[PDB]
């Protein structure tokens, strides 16, 4: 820096601790030995009074770890062995979700005989669904909670309700006050549990559904006590409450836990599922649709499996710049994590400037792209709960700008095992893995030189790979953009940002053979950016047309040239109209399609993909736009080649 | 307060001046134990002293470094940062809830 | 006098505030320590600057 | 091998000096004391045994126990230091007198204990005046306390007086041992 | 009107015949001359300002200058000052002998 | 405050002591609004038993109004400053008298 | 003239046990603040609860900055001037941000 | 793991061969305190090691010290 106070230093183990790379503990110990103290009247030899130093120097180098270990898990920053970590890391208020299970929310069409208003569906009502890897094999579904319906118009029932994976156990205990109640097994989602004593409730403390303001005593606990087995524990109280602090149990009671079973991560699958319904006279009716809400949908979500060390750690010391509330930006990011987390990779909230109130966040599911919905209302009421008051959280989703990789592998047959597709898969996840490391989060860019060299990873055969690449960035309205919106951060390469397919609809009938007619439904079009020009210009062009329907008046008289404005390969009668601006050096795309004056309703389906490629070699971002790729959702872009080599 | 150096309280544990006839044995099993007891940094120090060390304000205490607000302040003094960021990690509770 | 501060928090006090402080220590005892800055003045300037 | 009893692990470091090497080390971080605590539980009214000697750290092969165990006397007292913890010879105190105010101030009179007990310290007479005790602080006067009489313990005693208050302890009786360690051992393989 | 007294007087990289001295800038225009004394003499310890005479090593015009000489297990102490064309020297600084 | 991020540099030069002299000055004249100004004498009373004599000395006045009061009990008239007759001053450096310590010299910035 | 009567005092040193559950308690506590709906109710009740009765606090959107707090007497209708004054102080040492109260 | 430690570390005197004054006394003296030194600080450590933690770490003044600091000071 420039004033040398300004030094000071990042977090710093003294060189009191450190510890012994032996030999210079040989050396300290002889100065202190022989020197200052003695000036040897040793009896042992010459050469044993020698030797004898370093057999009590391995004494200390040994309990200069042994011992001096205890410091360094005893910290939380400098630990290591995650059973220190986790334990100290609940008085930070934390807890790190030692597994999750699937959730989503399906809607039962089913029925009953007796056609009684307000049906019920009790808790279990046991499911059982593929999450399909091919077909075989059931894992089970549990509704956990209560809902109802209603009887309307014909006889029938929209009880929709959501699920966990797992089933559920019970055990219930005698509370001898010495006896440190737990449970032993490798499970049980800390999020979904309910532990009545006896009577009812017992809503606990450490995680809130509600936070019933007031209410006093009836809280319980959940802790670690290392080991993987959970701690349930009481409070202090007397109830005589006394004054503060747990109800706590009378000296015996019974203690009635349940949780969630959660077989594991492996139910990411969904999709099909089966009533496996016997309760009374509801048919159970099916048409089970799944995925009711919205668009695209990867099935269901969570799954878990224990956090990894390095993530807890910075979870952990950050819930201390918090307590239990979120008035910060940071603490959006660290309330939406393991908390509601598994369900969310990366976050970054933000509030807009121009909009008040209305904290946005930004999150993208494991699963991939979009949240859908009641996976995101139920983000929306864990905050509120603990949110500053009068403003309200709202899940934007980030703007998602993909890349179009078309690279080539181009192993060696000599050396292979299982050959290509098994290979073929294995290059995914390198790929994948590559992302989920560097990129998947916000702020960070990627060199497709770091994705290559995963690539080159996947096992020995592959040598050598390369790749073209192209930034593809998806509009959700179209047929406008938004104002100064649709932007790469990237310099674009002009003669680029190539259309996608679209269609059109009128002109006039055109009728066919066999049937009677049709509405003209070929004939598409699509969009070109062109060229640069004296600055930044450039324009735009909407597509090829024919003749016909468009509004020419004086302001369109539709033309680039038969120059640069590339041509869509179709009948198609050129003719390209001028539409919007697309400024070069910053970034900016702009339509309007409204200015060739044509109607919505002769166009498709929107939300349709521009993709052009970038200049440099390094993508970037900003402004809370991530560059993640997911391919089992969307294959839509990816295409390998493994063109081989015989030696 | 100097605390104990565990020097008196083990040499009794030796078995005297038995099985070995040379001073040089008492002698050296006495600086010996320095090294591991008597000191500041040393091991049975460092070791028994933990704990009593989680309280910033402390003297040799640390742990504080690592807070974030050691890292970020730009005092051009150092020793207030020293100061100050030793204080209020000993009391965060105060910042932390009126945030 | 100074106002006896053990649990009003922090920050309510600002700088140069008379508000001291007291803890447990690992040993039973209690201790009285205070906070810490000065109300320094500088020279050209005159102002009292907490 | 009451200790022990499970396995090395492996003892990263990594949090210091990145690809440090694993060492295997004895399993000292399972929270221990609270397996002893809870299986304790039921064998209580362990008795007092008062000591009564300057056993060395370990009268665990001459008292119940003895396979040299070292402990079960430890976890009785929950102490944490194994070395100060238990009463120590007479001269030890004394010795560990020194070490501790050689610094500073030399030898002193840390309280002046009033008869039932009521410490003082830093209260200081003034003889060849009035008989009445001061601080050590306010040499105007004008502020006395204890108008009363009592006698000071300097430093030596003190920390006599505060060793020798160290030894009572709990036995388990040298009967339940056997069937309580016995116990001891289910909880552990218990979690796993 | 005394100009700035120089802060963080650091010494870097010494050797037996090479000492360097460093210090925070203080200031764009400003100058800044040094002083460099023996404190021991012939194995002795000796009381300020009856001894150190002191040695003026010149000025520059940036900070940390690069110094020779110095016999080896001799010298130490350097002292360094600010000043300028219109302000009264600044006052002495020393180094962690 | 002390040792803040950003430092700054201020000289208030020398002519502001000598442009803040030029307003005290500068209305001293006659009116309402020109606050003219008085010297005065002094104290009748022996001021102590060891009074005349070249050691100790008057003791040192207090700002407070106990001691502004005690100057209007023991004070006797009050002569008049007119404008004219206060005066701006300068050490007067001479060159050639034998009588003040250097004779010509008169290094840099100096007047004579 | 007090009911049945002794002379009170305060407790001992506190058990170890109940010393535990008190940490708990802090850091689920939000303390020297009120960030949530909730929080409002909790501060005003716990303090002139012997006046105060029924409070509940909701935040409006497209008006942001306030959060209105509704208080009601355990002995009158309307809160009477030096009182609605005096449960306005007490949360200005508190508050946060803007958003201060109505 | 008393007689153990020992037993161990009496293997290491013989790796010199032949020490001398090591055969009777003299070193296993000398040597026996680094045999009752390293079970004690194998344990104290390890006692040691839980504190901080609050809902582990017995006895008192270890919590109140990881109780006042991010909690409130106790009642005296």
């Amino acid at each position: 820096p420039v004033n040398y106070q300004l030094t000071r230093t990042a977090n710093a183990i003294p060189e009191i601790f450190v510890g012994g790379t032996f030999a210079e503990i040989k050396q300290n110990l002889i100065e202190w030995l022989n020197g200052q103290n003695e000036f040897l009247d040793y009896d042992f030899e010459g050469s044993r009074l020698n030797v004898l130093c370093d057999l009590l120097a391995y004494n200390t180098l040994y309990i200069q770890q042994f011992g001096n270990a205890a410091v360094y898990e005893s910290f939380m920053r400098t630990a290591n062995l995650r059973s220190s970590v986790v334990q100290a890391a609940q008085d930070n208020g934390y807890l790190p979700t030692s597994k999750s299970a699937a959730q989503t929310e399906i809607m039962l069409t089913c029925t009953d005989a007796l056609n009684r208003n307000y049906i019920t569906i009790p808790r279990g009502t046991r499911f059982l669904a593929y999450a399909k890897d091919t077909s075989v094999n059931p894992y089970n579904f549990v509704s956990r909670e209560d809902v109802i319906a209603i009887r309307d118009k014909n006889n029938q029932y929209f009880p929709r309700l959501k699920l966990a994976q797992g089933r559920i156990v019970r055990t219930e205990i005698i509370y001898d006050k010495l006896t440190p109640i737990i449970i032993y097994d490798k499970n049980i989602d800390r999020n979904q549990v309910k532990l009545y004593v006896d009577g009812a409730e017992w809503i606990n403390w450490t995680r809130k559904s509600m936070v019933h303001a007031g209410s006093t005593s009836t809280i319980y606990y959940m802790r670690e006590t290392i080991d993987g087995n959970t701690e349930f524990y009481f409070g202090e109280g007397e109830i005589s409450a006394n004054y503060i602090g747990g109800l706590k149990p009378t000296q015996n009671s019974t203690i009635v836990i349940e949780y969630i079973s959660t077989n594991g991560a492996d139910a990411n699958g969904a999709v099909g599922f089966s009533y496996a319904d016997t309760l009374t006279n509801i048919t159970v009716i099916n048409i089970n649709e799944n995925p009711n809400d919205d668009p695209d949908f990867v099935g269901a979500d969570g799954g878990g499996d224990p956090e990894d060390i390095e993530r807890i750690r910075e979870l952990g010391t950050i819930k201390r710049e918090t307590q239990q509330r979120c008035v910060t930006a940071t603490d959006y990011d660290t309330f939406v994590s393991e908390r509601f987390g598994s369900i969310i990779q990366a976050v970054q909230t933000f509030t807009d400037s121009t909009k008040p109130g209305y904290a946005f966040i930004a999150a993208k599911p494991k699963s991939g792209l979009y949240l859908t919905t009641v996976q995101r209302e139920d983000i929306k009421n864990y905050l509120k709960d603990y949110n500053l008051a009068p403003i309200t959280p709202s899940i934007i989703s980030p703007n998602y700008l993909f890349i179009k990789t078309n690279l080539k592998v181009t192993y060696a047959l000599n050396k292979l095992q299982e050959s290509e597709q098994w290979l073929e898969g294995q290059i995914i996840d390198k790929i994948d893995r590559y992302y989920t490391e560097d990129v998947e989060i916000f702020n960070s860019s990627f060199a497709k030189s770091k994705m290559l060299t995963y690539v080159d990873d996947a096992d020995h055969s592959v040598i050598g790979s390369s790749a073209t690449i192209q930034m593809v960035r998806e509009v959700q309205n179209f047929y406008k953009t938004p104002e100064a919106g649709i932007k790469y951060n990237n310099q674009i390469k002009d003669r680029s940002m190539e259309s996608n397919t679209f269609s059109f609809n009128s002109g006039r009938k055109v009728v066919n053979p066999d049937t009677g007619l049709e509405e003209d439904v070929l004939y598409d079009v699509r969009i070109v950016s062109t060229d640069r020009d004296s600055k930044g210009i450039g324009k735009v062009i909407i597509g090829p047309f024919a003749s016909g329907d468009v509004t020419e008046n004086e302001n369109i008289q539709p033309y680039t040239g038969n120059d640069f404005n590339k041509l869509a390969n179709s009948d198609g009668r050129d003719k390209y109209y001028v539409i919007g601006e697309i400024n070069y050096p910053a970034d900016v795309i702009y339509w309007n399609i409204a200015k060739i004056n044509l109607t919505s309703e002769k166009f498709e389906v929107q939300t349709i993909e521009l993709y052009s490629d970038p200049t440099d070699d390094v993508i970037f971002t900003r402004d809370g736009s991530l560059i993640v790729f997911e391919n089992d959702l969307r294959p839509q872009y990816l295409t390998i080649d493994l063109e081989p080599i015989s030696q | 307060l100097a605390d104990p150096d565990l020097r008196p309280l083990i040499g009794t544990m030796m078995p005297d001046s038995y099985l070995l006839q040379d001073s040089n044995f008492e002698a050296f099993c006495e600086a010996y134990i320095q090294y591991l007891s008597d000191g500041y940094g040393t091991q049975y120090n460092n070791l028994r002293n933990l704990i009593r060390n989680q309280y910033p304000r402390e003297e040799h205490a640390w742990e504080y470094l690592w807070s974030e607000i050691y890292k970020r302040n730009i005092y051009l003094n150092a020793d207030k940062r020293d100061a100050v960021a030793r204080f209020f990690e000993s009391r965060s509770y105060d910042f932390y809830s009126t945030k | 006098e100074w106002i006896n501060w053990t649990r009003k928090s922090m920050v309510h006090a600002g700088s140069t505030s008379t508000i001291y402080y007291m803890r447990e220590t690992i040993d039973g005892n209690t201790e009285f320590y205070f906070g810490e800055g000065e109300i320094s003045v500088n020279a050209s300037e005159g102002a009292l600057t907490a | 091998m009451l200790f022990t009893f499970f396995d090395p692990i492996e003892y990263a470091a990594k949090t210091v000096n990145k690809n440090a090497p694993t060492i295997p080390m004895t399993d000292i971080f399972r929270n221990y004391k609270d397996y002893f605590k809870r299986a304790l539980a039921g064998y209580r009214l362990r008795t007092y045994y008062i000591k009564g000697s300057p056993r060395p750290e370990e009268l665990a092969n001459a008292i119940y126990g003895n396979p040299q165990l070292y402990w079960v006397l430890l976890m009785c007292n929950d102490n944490y230091d194994p070395y100060y913890g238990w009463i120590t010879s007479q001269e030890a105190a004394y010795q560990a007198s020194i070490q501790k105010y050689k610094n500073v101030g030399g030898d002193q009179i840390v309280y002046h204990v009033n008869e039932n007990g009521e410490k003082f310290y830093n209260l200081i007479s003034y003889d060849d005046n009035p008989y009445v005790w001061y601080d050590k602080g306010d040499k105007a006067r004008k502020y006395p306390q204890y108008e009363g009489a009592l006698a000071a313990v300097d430093t030596y005693e003190a920390a006599v007086l505060e060793n020798e208050k160290l030894r009572q302890i709990k036995i388990i009786a040298k009967s339940d041992i056997n069937s309580f360690m016995n116990d001891l051992i289910r909880i552990m393989e218990k979690s796993y | 009107v005394k100009a700035p007294s120089v802060t963080s007087l650091r010494i870097s990289k010494l050797s037996a015949n090479q000492v360097q001295v460093r210090w925070d800038d203080v200031g764009a225009n400003f100058y800044y001359f040094v002083e460099i004394a023996e404190t021991k003499t012939n194995s002795g310890e000796n009381l300020p300002s009856n001894q150190y005479r002191w040695i003026n090593l010149g000025y520059t015009a940036n900070n940390s200058f690069f110094f020779d000489d110095a016999d080896p297990l001799t010298t130490y102490i350097i002292r360094v000052a600010t000043a300028a064309q219109d302000f009264e020297q600044s006052d002495w600084i020393y180094t962690e002998e | 405050m002390n040792d803040s991020s950003v430092i700054y540099r201020a000289i208030v030069t020398s002519k502001f002591r000598t442009e803040k002299m030029l307003n005290f000055y500068n209305s001293i004249g006659s009116g309402p609004d020109k606050n003219t100004i008085f010297i005065t004498f002094g104290r009748s009373e022996p001021w102590s038993s060891n009074e005349n004599e070249v050691g100790f000395a008057p003791p040192y006045p207090t700002d407070s109004v106990l001691g502004v009061t005690d100057m209007w009990t023991h004070m006797m008239g009050t002569v008049k400053v007119l404008p004219s007759m206060l005066d701006a001053v300068i050490p007067r450096r001479d060159w050639g008298d034998t009588r003040y310590p250097d004779p010509y010299t008169f290094r840099i910035n100096d007047i004579v």
